[PDB]
């Protein structure tokens, strides 16, 4: 059967692909479904508007062209998901059919009232990735919550900008806050509740919900975000200086006139694929297309935007991994021993030139941040430096500011809960004392388990993977249907209750194969960032 | 005049607690309410917010010209009917449109008087947390009529004389029958 | 019995006084046998000499006399041991006959040949005296011989200037004179001069700190027990000896310009003239103590011990859990803890009387704040008493004590670590405390097995007097073989101390439930030894 | 004169190694042996550290003149013998008195040499663990009588003829009578 649903701009036709397992019904998937009008010509570098009304009925069933993008390129590795980069060559397959006309987005709907929707932001980066690689037709049959997986400009085309007005930036998040306003106004027709729009995403693409929370462009649009191993506050989450990157960009494409229109108009004649090819590489730890602060979309900078209350007060999921800085250790992850002195030196030495660069002072910040982090019990082990160097990549990079961020959004009375995945599937190529890495709870919160290894996930599945699995969709779906992960659906998850997050009291749960409520994740640590190195 | 409430010597306040998972921050706020009196120093409606937060809405007539301030993180910003009295007797209406430092107030037919603060503005007013009717524990308590309190959708007297779970009155705040 | 033993000076005579408990042989004290003549005269200030010969024989019954000091005065209250402190009332009674003739010992002969243990006492340099502690339980329970002596101590023990004409040093050489009296007379009481252990707490285990980096004692003793006391602590020894001895002889009335006319003017004033002055030091600092001159103390301890001079003795070093009970003073009279303005105060005057560097006083003091704080309770209050007290007993006993173990260690000389953690409930210590400076020698000494005396009021149970037997027999076993597990075999009969070896820092937690631990406080340890001599 | 100990054709060594626990440290060393052999180049005695302490002392024959080498921490401190030729096939004894850094050779019933090294110099010999007669390992092997080893109360080469389990002989090392 392909059911037909009448939208606000027309009528388009789905399908109704059963699943494998036996406890999920089927779904009815309405892919490519557009929601604005194609950026191809004038309209490039420029906020995406309505789409066109079309007489009749679309057939809405194969997945839409991605975005334009270029996997084998000089990506930043350091930032993306582990499952990507190990499985390029697979995750090539999706973004195939790039062009520059992307706008659409893929709705997944099941079959204890009206359904929630849960938009998902995706993007380790901002310049790869595409909504097709994750089928959101598992968590939509569990949860009964309809799944929204969207297409947004990315990279050279979407993030562009000079700081005047020629190119102000931030079009993907202007196509992101579009398609949001496309589902709020036209999903109460294939059954979904515009008022309990839930929006999620991993990676660089979590930052984008934080940086939709500030802006006051979706104010009503949705109500909840989950935010998982992704913050706004963080070296890579900001774009601080757009013009150094657009004039290298520009100068490397063919024009680089001295006024910034000119250079713009130019830049909006190459065709989609000769200014993405472009290898404009950023600052190590840093990004060359992104976010910009304008004042838009982004009126301050988020750091200082989220201190001063100025968000509107929305059911926040804040999550973290143990290790996930695991490409922080990659060139010493293969031998017999783990870090030498001479090298852990060295690796820490680069790590505060790279991030910190203080010419006032830096032979006493080196110092108290290689004794912070180095276990005394064990000073001369060896292996047990790789370990501590990946505690401080993601204490820095994504403990420290999802902790921060916890805070300064629990102190204004905005009901903040806390995750800490420590379970990680087990990888062919992965290494051994490898735990669970950046972007390794994705898997689990889409129900790939339940329906078996794929191209992306070639991972073996236990039935502990599966519970566990089931266990992480009820409780993502719990907080989607009422703002609590424990209401709604009952659940050694049985008897353990997810607290809130007091900033007096940072209680959090650790999501396992061991569950527990804990006080405070690394408490040492995080105040170290956030208390003692602003002081240095 | 909507649901009409009579104040008498002494006063009362009368409190509109919003629960405390569902408690609003908006960025603009509409407030509508018309009132009949002849107190020269009274506090109208105060509206707080959470345990903390600084940020504050208040309405009040002082020396017979009425006016409202709010303090939404930078500064107290005041907007008052200066060019006019009040207290004089008469059913007068008040309505108050804001946005970010933006304050718009208008009172009776006459044109709208406008604020629009220079420098650089916090627009979030955080955490609603009580509606106040009365201003008795501020300082000032009003003695007169109120009636017809509108809030952001939320008509305050309107579902007060409906007995909601949520509302609690102290004091000589009387019923218009 | 009143028996009478000669020695190469004379005939003795001691008591046969028997002890309380009922497992316990008879003890024969011999209380005030001299060891080097009396520095009265034209003596004093000048190294000791070896005891004139007697006629006849000589009864030594009687506690002989303690040696001049003030002890109603400015004391230094922190390095002294909480029990002198607390009965500061009955401590003074046995320093009451107080003269300037004071150089005695008193032996404990217990009834191969048993070994010898010397005991140096002196919670600071100015106070106390040998017979307070009354080693007769010991020495039955051990069956060794238990030497307590008198040394000077203070102003007529410890002045220097400097040059020639006051080397100082004093009541280290009298210390190394008996020693020399021990290993010349102790075979005549049954003791053995090849088996002699040195041992005390408090500044007296400087003392012994500084007599192993001594040339004068090469084979005077063999073993050391140092506990709770190092030779490289800020208290240790004196390096501006010349401005306190300035500011002394200016105030007792004759501060020549020459330093000869000077000491010769001070040779010529009664005892309780100078003793009575006050000169008080900085804080956590000593006036009248140890001076490296050359001759008793070659170079600075820290220093000396880095580059090996001394002659591979066997070691046993230890701690106590937290010894700074006397740093939070001012906060046990307060419900809770300590508020945010009190933790920032004392740390920034720690740091300035302790570190006082202009230009890294304001980096030390933040990260000493951030290390030494609890982020798990950061606004208890009570865990910031705790922190404080941790950061004093950190940086005064337990890394000097772990950096002196592990210079021993290096050099391939048996060092065995411990932590006392027990403490005998006292009457108004606090409940919140544990065990604090000096609370271990009731323990070594045996008070438990006789009860609570004059210095220690304290209500003893069974686990109490179990623990001192079970320290008492480490002790004597250590003075026995120089290993505390393998004479007497004794959850404490299948613990083996094992070694402190510098890679892996283990050492026994003595205690309720005793413990080979691997570590201890590793990372404020190297906290106070790497980090901050870096910044 | 006493126990006398040959060397064969190749060489050989004599080993002392002290007990784990009883490896002593002193201030002041003494050296004596008897000595017969014509060999230009040659290692007598070498008495060593642990492992890890630079400590060393070695007793050697170069161009025909005998001499002692130590380093005790600071530097290394050779006092020899150079007015005098013992290398004629006679029978000849050697005493060496070390105390602090200063150093004092007699050989027979020539004057002594004392050597005081400028500046102020370590002292102690820390853990001594082994003593080497013959000193193949070094490079320089022995051919000849050797008698009467004196090292602080030590009597290495008259305890190798009673059979001490310390003791140990490899190579070609003989004994005399
Ligand atoms: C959709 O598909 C059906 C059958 O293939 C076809 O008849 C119809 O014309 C298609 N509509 C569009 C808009 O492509
Ligand atoms: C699942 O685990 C088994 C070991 O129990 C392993 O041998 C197998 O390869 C895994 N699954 C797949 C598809 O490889
Ligand atoms: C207030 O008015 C000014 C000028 O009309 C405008 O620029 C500003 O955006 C307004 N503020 C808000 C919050 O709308
Ligand atoms: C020692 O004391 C006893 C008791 O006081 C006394 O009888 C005896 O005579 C004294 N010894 C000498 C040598 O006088
Ligand atoms: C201390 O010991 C005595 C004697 O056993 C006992 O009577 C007393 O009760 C104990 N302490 C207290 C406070 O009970
Ligand atoms: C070495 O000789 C000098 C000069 O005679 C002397 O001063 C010094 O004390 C001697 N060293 C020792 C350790 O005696
Ligand atoms: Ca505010
Ligand atoms: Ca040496």
């Amino acid at each position: 059967r392909f059911p037909v649903v009448n939208t606000a701009y027309g009528r388009v036709r789905g399908v109704r692909r059963e699943l494998n397992n036996e406890i999920l019904g089927p779904v009815v998937q309405f892919l490519g479904v557009p929601y604005a009008t194609p950026p191809l010509g004038a309209r490039r570098f420029q906020p995406p508007e309505a789409p066109a009304s079309w007489p009749g009925v679309r057939n809405a069933t194969t997945l839409p062209p991605a975005c334009p993008q270029n996997l084998h390129g000089a990506l930043p590795a350091i930032m993306l998901p582990v499952w990507f980069t190990d499985n390029l060559e697979a995750a090539a397959t999706y973004v195939q059919n790039q062009s520059e006309d992307c706008l659409y987005l893929n709705l997944y709907v099941p079959t204890s009232g009206k359904k929630p929707v849960m938009l998902f932001l995706h993007g380790g980066s901002y310049m790869e990735g595409t909504g097709n690689m994750f089928d959101g037709s598992v968590l939509a049959a569990y949860g009964n919550v309809i799944v929204v997986t969207l297409n947004y400009r990315l990279g050279v085309l979407g993030f562009l900008s000079t700081g005047d007005q020629a190119a102000k930036g931030n079009y993907g998040l202007l196509d992101q806050i579009q398609a949001l306003r496309w589902l709020s106004e036209n999903i109460a027709h294939f059954g979904g509740d515009p008022e309990r729009i839930t929006i999620f995403g991993s990676g660089a693409g979590a930052s984008c919900v934080n940086l939709l929370i500030l802006s006051h462009h979706s104010e009503g649009l949705f109500q909840k975000a989950i935010a998982q191993s992704g913050t706004a506050i963080s070296s890579w989450s900001v774009n601080y200086q757009p013009l150094k990157y657009t004039r290298l960009l520009a100068a490397k494409v063919g024009c680089d006139r001295e006024d910034s229109t000119e250079a713009v108009e130019c830049l909006r004649r190459k065709s989609s694929r000769e200014l993405v090819d472009q290898d404009v590489q950023p600052a190590r730890y840093h990004i060359a297309f992104g976010p910009v602060v304008d004042g838009d979309v982004v009126p301050d900078d988020p750091e200082i935007l989220m201190q001063q209350g100025e968000f509107l007060n929305y059911d926040m999921l804040i999550g973290v991994n143990q290790g996930e800085g695991l490409k922080f250790v990659e060139d010493s992850a293969e031998s017999e021993d783990g870090v030498s002195a001479s090298a852990f030196d060295f690796t820490v030495s680069n790590f505060v030139d790279n991030l910190y660069g203080y010419p006032e002072g830096k032979d006493v910040l080196r110092e108290t941040i290689k004794f912070m982090y180095t276990d005394w019990a064990d000073r001369d082990n060896g292996e047990m430096r790789r370990k501590t160097l990946l505690a401080l990549f993601t204490d820095h990079q994504w403990v420290a500011p999802a902790v921060a961020t916890a805070k300064l959004h629990a102190d204004y009375q905005s009901p903040v809960y806390f995750y800490t995945f420590y379970h990680h599937c087990q990888a062919e190529g992965r290494p051994e004392w490898a735990d669970a890495a950046h972007g390794d709870e994705l898997p689990y919160v889409f129900g790939v388990p339940m329906v078996g290894a794929t191209d992306l996930f070639p991972c073996n599945f236990s039935k502990n993977d599966v519970m566990l699995s089931a266990v992480v969709m009820t409780y993502w779906t719990n907080f989607a249907k009422t703002g609590d992960p424990n209401q709604p659906v009952p659940q050694r998850f049985e008897e353990v209750v997810w607290s809130k997050f007091n900033s007096k009291e940072k209680q959090y749960l650790h999501i396992g194969l061991k569950p527990r409520v804990r006080d405070n994740y690394r408490a040492n640590k995080v105040a170290f960032w956030l208390e003692l190195v602003p002081h240095l | 005049a909507g649901t009409t409430y009579i104040f008498s010597k002494g006063g009362g306040q009368i409190t509109y607690k919003w629960p405390p998972n569902d408690r609003p921050s908006t960025r603009a706020d509409r407030l509508a309410i018309g009132f009949s009196t002849v107190q020269k120093e009274a506090v109208l409606v105060r509206v707080d917010s959470s345990s903390g937060l600084g940020d504050y809405l208040e309405l009040h007539i002082h020396q017979g010209k009425i006016g409202v301030k709010f303090n939404v993180g930078t500064d107290d910003i005041a907007i008052e009917e200066s060019n006019a009295i009040i207290n004089d007797g008469k059913y007068h209406v008040v309505r108050f449109t804001r946005s970010g430092g933006n304050a718009t107030l208008q009172v009776d037919s006459w044109p709208v008087i406008e604020r629009y603060p220079a420098g650089r503005q916090l627009t979030i007013f955080n955490s609603q947390a009580t509606i106040i009717i009365g201003g008795k524990e501020q300082g000032q308590p009003f003695q007169g009529q109120l009636s017809g309190l509108y809030y952001n959708g939320l008509k305050v007297l309107n579902m007060a004389a409906e007995n909601d779970a949520n509302i609690a009155i102290v004091g000589n705040v009387r019923l218009v029958g």
